[PDB]
């Protein structure tokens, strides 16, 4: 009784549909593979999660740049561009916080409920009880969310669908980056100037 | 505890100085080859701990560092002029052969200990203000052997810094992290 | 289970068994010198471990100075290292007699003690070496020591594992040994590196083959 | 040069050799030739994929005499005509 993404499509014996956003649709038979199913379901959390933050960061400063508010430059020559630290710096900086970030969740995932009190100050305790959904003060501090069960299915569905749109989204800025020397929001611009003659076709 | 959650291994499960169940390729199987390995270990981290004021200690006051001392720090003729005031002593025939003597007769001194137990901790008749006594055995372990930990890689921080930067030195290094924090750094080296 | 016939003493036990033995070097019933059954396994190995090892550093300092990663100083051919003066020479930090020599007091310890426990297979673990006489002793087999130093990761711990990973050695290593002859014949006929005639078969595969370069 | 009369003339000559010894028209390992020249069987402990029995000994035999004669043919037909 659940619907599929294509319809009178059989499902999966494997995909029951029981995690939210599981609609059938595995055309590769990629994740067969008893031990495949758990990494997907997080690296597809973390690709989501990570894809409408940059989603966010692309699209919010062009849009405010061309209403007038900010000033500020493009994404794809952010990197070269004058900044009082090196940017070597930044990048190891950046790969050493990430490594004791996604450390600690490589952690969780592989031993569940394992990392859930800080060193420190062993007067924490993260309250998340599943995978992938640590919650705590840190990460969670309203406490959304967590409630009945088929209150978290809808949501999560919300969140996972959300990540997916700004994902292919992102990958349209970078291939739009690889095509035309201008924003996609400029893009969109083009594209109602003249709708018929402004589309993919038109300069492939 | 070198990663929170991780199985110890049977063998490394906590009771030594310094045990921390850190093993992954699992050399530490035989009790023997443990025990070898810990002295080894110990001997490496102590000659560290002993050489690491005596090379960030001249720099401090301004007297050489790594390239310097190896190419012409009156090591190879001068005899012996590097010392505040010059002093004879002993020149390229005394301090290139005392020392590799003094140093094959200690380790062939120490290679014939017959105790492992005295192999991984001199103990008796070494000690002159006999201290081992005096405080907790375990925790004076413990903190020797996570200085001793920390001299290592600090040491080996040194050679490789040395490496990069000849005629250079650890203290000029700090003081360039510290006036100029986010433009000399390891990225200088990783991205060219 | 291929090429010829089942030799009747080729019974399948050993690794990359396939009953190839056309000349019956491999025959038991008169089996002195070096001719041995215990003998040629072991030197089939070697030879072939040595050949994937050169076949390798044969190729690779032309491939890294294509890409960039070295200087195209050392990008030179594995002819123009050292090994023939003649063809080309390239200095290091000592001349080419006093690295044979170092190299040959090196091997000389490696392999002399590596003998010593072919012939004796208990010993190189009992007298005293510097301390490393411990993980020296070889386990069964002279062709596979083992240990905490030579298999030092661990792989087949179990024995169809195991089996498995002895006959992957014995292809790649019968596949390099094979390699370095062509090395040999190609720079004999050709004059370049394998990898130029690797890019020259590809370029133009009709007219760039062992036919065409008949004429050096 | 693939077309030229040398080339024809030594894969004609390899050719027929070849055919010569897998159908029972020569002497190989598996056939032997008597007094008589009578091309008796002969038994050898060499396995084929062949069911001829043609072996790779009798191929290299009959690519070479194949070489050879192939050659003295050309050579004597460059020198007469
Ligand atoms: C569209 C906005 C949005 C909404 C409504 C939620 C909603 C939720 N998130 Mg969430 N999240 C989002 C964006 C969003 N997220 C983004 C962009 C990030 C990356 C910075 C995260 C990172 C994140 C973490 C790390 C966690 C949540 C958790 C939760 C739940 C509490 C709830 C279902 C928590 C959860 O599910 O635990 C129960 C939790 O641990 N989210
Ligand atoms: C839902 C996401 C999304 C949206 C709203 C847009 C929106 C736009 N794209 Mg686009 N694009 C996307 C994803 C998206 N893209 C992805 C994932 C790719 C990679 C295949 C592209 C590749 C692409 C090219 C090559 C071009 C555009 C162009 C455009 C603009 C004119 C409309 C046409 O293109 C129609 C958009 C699609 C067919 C989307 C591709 C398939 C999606 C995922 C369904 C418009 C601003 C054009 C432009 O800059 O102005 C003329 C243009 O030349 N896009
Ligand atoms: C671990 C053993 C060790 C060894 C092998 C050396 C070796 C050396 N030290 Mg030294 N040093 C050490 C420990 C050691 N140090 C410690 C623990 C201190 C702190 C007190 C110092 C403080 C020190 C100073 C202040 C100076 C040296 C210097 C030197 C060099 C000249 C020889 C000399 O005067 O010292 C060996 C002779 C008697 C101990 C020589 C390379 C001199 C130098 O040129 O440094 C570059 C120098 O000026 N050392
Ligand atoms: C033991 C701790 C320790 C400490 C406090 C330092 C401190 C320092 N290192 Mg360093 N280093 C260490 C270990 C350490 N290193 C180790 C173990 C290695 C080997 C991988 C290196 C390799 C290294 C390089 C290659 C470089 C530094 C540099 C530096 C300086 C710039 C700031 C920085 O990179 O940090 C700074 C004074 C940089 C420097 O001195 O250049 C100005 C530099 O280029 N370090
Ligand atoms: C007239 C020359 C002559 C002849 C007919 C032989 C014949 C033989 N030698 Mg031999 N040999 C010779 C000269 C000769 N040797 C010389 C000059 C040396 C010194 C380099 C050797 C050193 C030598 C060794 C070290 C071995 C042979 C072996 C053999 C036997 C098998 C070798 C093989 O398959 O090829 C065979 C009886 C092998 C043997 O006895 O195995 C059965 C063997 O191990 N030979
Ligand atoms: C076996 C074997 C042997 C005898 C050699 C021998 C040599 N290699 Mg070498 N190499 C090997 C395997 C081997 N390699 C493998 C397996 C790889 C991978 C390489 C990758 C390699 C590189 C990248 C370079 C050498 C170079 C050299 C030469 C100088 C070595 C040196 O300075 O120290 C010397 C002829 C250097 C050279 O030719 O100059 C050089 O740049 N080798
Ligand atoms: C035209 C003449 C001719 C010649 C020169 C050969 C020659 C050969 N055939 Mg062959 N063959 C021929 C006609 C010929 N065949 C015909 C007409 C048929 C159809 C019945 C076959 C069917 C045949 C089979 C089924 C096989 C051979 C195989 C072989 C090879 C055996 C090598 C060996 O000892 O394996 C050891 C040898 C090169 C064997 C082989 O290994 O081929 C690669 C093999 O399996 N042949
Ligand atoms: C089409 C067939 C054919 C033809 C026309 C020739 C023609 C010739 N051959 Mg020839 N030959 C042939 C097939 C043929 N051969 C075959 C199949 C072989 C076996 C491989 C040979 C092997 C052969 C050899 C080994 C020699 C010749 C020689 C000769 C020359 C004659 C010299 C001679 O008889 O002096 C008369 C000699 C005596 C009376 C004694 C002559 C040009 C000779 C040559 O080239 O001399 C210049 C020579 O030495 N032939
Ligand atoms: C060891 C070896 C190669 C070693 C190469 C090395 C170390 C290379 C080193 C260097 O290159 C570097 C890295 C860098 C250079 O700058 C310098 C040098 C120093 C040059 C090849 C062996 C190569 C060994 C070969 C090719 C052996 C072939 C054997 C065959 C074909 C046997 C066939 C049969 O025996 C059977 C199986 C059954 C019998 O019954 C019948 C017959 C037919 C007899
Ligand atoms: C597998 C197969 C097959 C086959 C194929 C083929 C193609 C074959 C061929 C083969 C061949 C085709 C072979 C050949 C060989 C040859 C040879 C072996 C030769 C040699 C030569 C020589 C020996 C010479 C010498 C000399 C002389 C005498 C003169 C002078 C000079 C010299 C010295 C050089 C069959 C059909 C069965 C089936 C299918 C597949
Ligand atoms: C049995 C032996 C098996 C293994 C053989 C290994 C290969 C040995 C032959 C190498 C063939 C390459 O040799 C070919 O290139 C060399 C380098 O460009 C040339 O060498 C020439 O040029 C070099 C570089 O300018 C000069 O240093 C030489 O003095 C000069 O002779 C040879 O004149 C040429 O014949």
């Amino acid at each position: 009784d659940r619907p599929l993404w294509l319809p009178g499509s059989e499902a999966p014996k494997w995909l029951d549909g029981s995690l939210p956003g599981d609609y059938g649709f595995d055309p590769l038979d990629l994740a067969a593979e008893p031990g495949r199913l758990n990494w997907m379901v997080q690296a597809e959390l973390v690709h989501c999660r990570w894809a409408m933050l940059g989603a966010a960061g692309i699209f919010i400063p062009e849009l405010l740049t061309k209403i007038g508010i900010l000033n500020t430059p493009s994404w794809y020559k952010a990197g070269d561009a004058t900044y009082f630290a090196d940017q070597g710096t930044l990048f190891i900086v950046e790969l050493l916080l990430m490594a004791w970030a996604e450390s600690r969740r490589w952690a969780d995932i592989a031993r569940p409920g394992s990392v859930n009190t800080d060193p420190i100050f062993p007067n924490n305790k993260l309250t998340g009880t599943d995978v992938g959904y640590p919650g705590g003060l840190w990460f969670d501090p309203l406490g959304w969310g967590s409630g009945s069960e088929d209150k978290l299915k809808e949501i999560r569905t919300k969140e996972v669908k959300n990540g997916r749109l700004a994902m292919l989204a992102v990958l349209g800025a970078f291939v739009q980056a690889n095509v035309t020397h201008v924003g996609p929001i400029d893009n969109l611009f083009a594209h109602l100037a003249d709708p018929y003659h402004t589309t993919i076709l038109q300069s492939l | 505890e070198w990663l929170p959650g991780n199985p110890r291994p049977s063998y490394l499960d906590g009771s030594a100085p310094g045990d921390f169940g850190f093993d992954p390729l699992g050399l530490g199987e035989v009790p023997e080859n443990l025990e070898r390995f810990k002295e080894s270990e110990l001997i490496h981290a102590r000659w560290a701990m002993l050489a690491i004021p005596g090379v960030l200690i001249p720099e401090a006051l301004g007297y050489g560092n790594w390239v310097s001392a190896q190419k012409w720090a009156a090591t190879p003729g001068g005899q012996a002029t590097y010392l505040g005031n010059p002093v004879p002593w002993g020149n390229l025939p005394i301090i290139l052969a005392v020392e590799f003597i003094a140093i094959a007769f200690v380790e062939s001194q120490r290679n014939g200990e017959s105790d492992p137990e005295k192999r991984k901790y001199p103990g008796g008749p070494f000690d002159p203000l006999g201290f081992s006594k005096g405080a907790n055995l375990e925790e004076l372990k413990l903190k020797e052997i996570k200085n001793g930990r920390l001299a290592l890689v600090a040491f080996l921080g040194f050679v490789v810094q040395a490496v990069a930067y000849p005629g250079t030195g650890p203290l000029e290094n700090l003081k360039t992290h510290l006036a100029d924090p986010w433009h000399n750094t390891i990225a200088h080296v990783l991205i060219p | 289970f291929a090429s010829k016939q089942s030799l009747s003493y080729l019974d399948g036990t050993l690794p990359g068994d396939y009953g190839f033995d056309p000349l019956g070097l491999m025959d038991p019933e008169g089996a002195g010198g070096f001719i041995d059954p215990q003998w040629l396994p072991y030197a089939e190995i070697i030879n072939g471990r040595f050949a994937m090892l050169g076949a390798a550093g044969a190729i690779a300092p032309e491939v890294l100075g294509r890409i960039g990663l070295i200087p195209q100083e050392t990008a030179i051919p594995w002819f123009q290292s050292g090994v023939i003066p003649p063809v080309g020479n390239y200095s290091y930090w000592a001349d080419p007699y006093t690295l044979f020599v170092l190299e040959m007091a090196l091997m000389g310890f490696a392999e002399h003690r590596r003998a010593q426990d072919y012939y004796k297979p208990g010993s190189m673990g009992k007298q005293y070496f510097l301390g490393l006489e411990k993980f020296l002793g070889g386990s069964g087999n002279p062709a596979y020591p083992g240990g905490p130093i030579f298999n030092f990761l661990g792989f087949g711990k179990n024995e169809k594992e195991l089996q498995e990973l002895k006959v992957k050695e014995v292809k790649n290593g019968r596949l390099a040994m094979m390699a370095v002859l062509g090395y040999f014949t190609q720079a004999i006929f050709t004059g370049v590196g394998p990898f130029q005639n690797l890019l020259d078969h590809l370029a133009d595969p009709v007219h760039n083959n062992v036919l065409t370069n008949l004429k050096i | 040069y693939i077309g030229s009369s040398t080339n024809l003339i030594m894969v004609a000559s390899t050719t027929l050799m070849l055919f010569a010894g897998r159908f029972g028209l020569a002497p190989s390992a598996n056939r032997k030739s008597t007094a008589g020249l009578k091309l008796v069987d002969r038994d050898s402990g060499l396995q084929t994929g062949d069911p001829a029995g043609f072996t790779a000994t009798d191929t290299l035999a009959c690519g070479a005499l194949g070489h050879v004669i192939g050659v003295g043919i050309v050579l004597g037909l460059k020198a007469t005509a």
